[PDB]
């Protein structure tokens, strides 16, 4: 209290397109409502104060509306560079309070992933541990599978994987898997393999390699 | 010229204090209330409070008042927040913020992360990674806690780098990827450091990464 609440969690859409983004302030605040953009590792930065107010350096395409209660965040033709998070602010009653965020993703183009694979370094496994790391490069769209054998043995559940966030400049996404394994676990087999499927690919990619090859 | 800068991540035991701190630039520190916001991981903004360096002046968010406490020093224009008889929930980034006038921000430092554990910290270890595309990176594991800052030839070389968030591993410590796609011909000619910073454990490692054989 007061409750700002936004109302896609998330959002997908096509550069060009119009966006709106939805603040329900859960009590009349009249034009006392605040926009904020916040990219990936980065502070919050103010779009829109009070409900539909310009700032400055804040590109054209980024406008307010709304009054009392429900108000909304709108981009004119949706730019590659929009995509991240943007929050609504109570600015009329203490305490101050935030809507809980809308996440843009922006639409582009199937591409498919670029895989890469890493055997472990001597230095590592001289401490007695073995990581192998599966990269999968620029692609869209986010859904993508990456399978782990060994010696045709399919792994579960000693693997951690990581995406990045989509790329700003073409919207794509990055992968990065690190299967693990024991030093003694890894010199006993012979063939290391990430299968990775996507739908940029009309059959599922394989990049491997012998150990000690 | 405003400028905010944040003190440093911080480690902290459960039970214990830590006081995070905000210098302030390129205006007159005396002039306009500074204010503190909390950020749980992947989550939103919550409002903790604010204080007036003109006298010193304090309102916080009132379930932060048993947690969080403001002053500032005119002298050397900078505010604080000491947070008290931290919780792991209190695990959150806490950005600074300086309004001009109203309930708005429009300046912000690049926040303080704080962990709160029990865990002691350890730094990571730097595994090269090693490959008409190449690809090549770092293995930036085990350490605790986060973060850790990679870049490569120093800053020289951005194109191309995908740094990629760390996974929690179940040893309890995090684990981190940075990758950099390159012509496979340049891999004779120019040289690769992934420069890796992790100030918790005052680490500091470059890493030159290379073919074998």
């Amino acid at each position: 209290d007061i409750v700002m609440t936004q109302s896609p969690a998330t959002l997908s859409v096509t550069p060009g397109d119009r966006v709106s983004l939805s603040c329900r302030a859960s009590q009349s605040i009249s034009d006392y409502l605040h926009w904020y953009q916040q990219k990936s590792h980065e502070s919050p930065r103010l779009l829109i104060k009070y409900a539909s107010q310009s700032i400055s350096g804040i590109p054209s395409r980024f406008s307010g509306s709304g009054s009392g209660s429900d108000f909304t965040l709108s981009i004119n033709s949706v730019e590659p560079e929009d995509v991240g998070v943007y929050y609504c602010q109570n600015g009329h009653s203490f305490p101050l309070t935030f809507g809980a965020g809308t996440k843009l993703e922006l639409k582009r183009t199937v591409a498919a992933p670029s895989v890469f694979i890493f055997p472990p370094s001597d230095e590592q496994l001289k401490s007695g541990t073995a990581s192998v790391v599966c990269l999968l490069n620029n692609f869209y769209p986010r859904e993508a599978k990456v399978q782990w054998k060994v010696d045709n043995a399919l792994q579960s559940g000693n693997s951690q994987e990581s995406v990045t966030e989509q790329d700003s400049k073409d919207s794509t996404y990055s992968l990065s898997s690190t299967l693990t394994l024991s030093k003694a676990d890894y010199e006993k087999h012979k063939v290391y393999a990430c299968e990775v499927t996507h739908q940029g690919l009309s059959s599922p990619v394989t990049k491997s390699f012998n150990r000690g090859e | 010229q405003v400028q905010l800068q944040q003190s440093g991540a911080e480690l902290v035991k459960p039970g214990a204090s830590v006081k995070l701190s905000c210098k302030a630039s390129g205006y007159t520190f005396t002039n306009y209330d500074i204010n503190w916001v909390r950020q749980r991981p992947e989550q939103g903004l919550e409002w903790i409070g604010w204080i007036f360096p003109g006298d010193g002046s304090t309102q916080y968010n009132e379930k932060f008042k048993g947690k969080a406490t403001l002053t500032t020093d005119t002298s050397s224009s900078t505010a604080y927040m000491q947070l008290s008889r931290l919780t792991s929930e209190d695990s959150a980034v806490y950005f600074c913020a300086r309004q001009t006038t109203a309930t708005w921000f429009a300046y912000w430092g690049q926040g303080t992360l704080v962990t709160v554990s029990a865990a002691s910290t350890k730094g990571p270890s730097v595994f090269p990674l090693a490959p008409g595309t190449a690809a090549l990176g770092c293995l930036v594991k085990d350490y605790f806690p986060e973060p850790v800052t990679v870049s490569w030839n120093s800053g020289a070389l951005t194109s191309g780098v995908h740094t990629f968030p760390a996974v929690l591993q179940s040893s309890g410590l995090y684990s981190l990827s940075s990758v950099v796609t390159v012509p496979s011909s340049s891999l004779g000619t120019q040289t690769y450091i992934c420069n890796v910073n992790h100030k918790p454990s005052n680490t500091k490692v470059d890493k030159r990464v290379e073919p074998k054989s």
